[PDB]
């Protein structure tokens, strides 16, 4: 019924690539980065307008 | 099988076929060290960036 089989004295390993996740570490922190200077230019172009 | 009185069973071991066969183990130890340092340092680059 599609189910697997046992083997005796092995034991299944997290199934977590090590590698991927400092490449995916660089992109995350880069978006957020840029979501950042998105925050701060509005916040910038709001301060300068109620300058007036 | 029938028997013999007096005598023994060897060891049924030649040093002729484990010497080589022993050196070829050796190399295909030293082999896969290889492998474990080639992967060390491919790891090693990618967390130090």
């Amino acid at each position: 019924n599609g189910a697997g089989l046992l083997y005796q004295g092995y034991v299944e390993t997290s199934n977590v690539n090590v590698a991927e996740e400092l490449v995916n570490m660089i992109q995350v922190q880069r978006a957020y980065e840029i979501n950042s200077k998105a925050v701060s230019t509005t916040d910038q172009m709001l301060q300068k307008l109620t300058q007036l | 099988g029938k028997l013999t009185n007096g005598a023994l069973e060897a060891s049924n071991v030649d040093l002729s076929k484990e010497l080589v066969n022993m050196i070829v183990a050796q190399r295909n130890y030293q082999s896969n060290a290889q492998t474990i340092k080639t992967q060390d340092q491919i790891l090693n680059t990618l967390v130090n960036l």
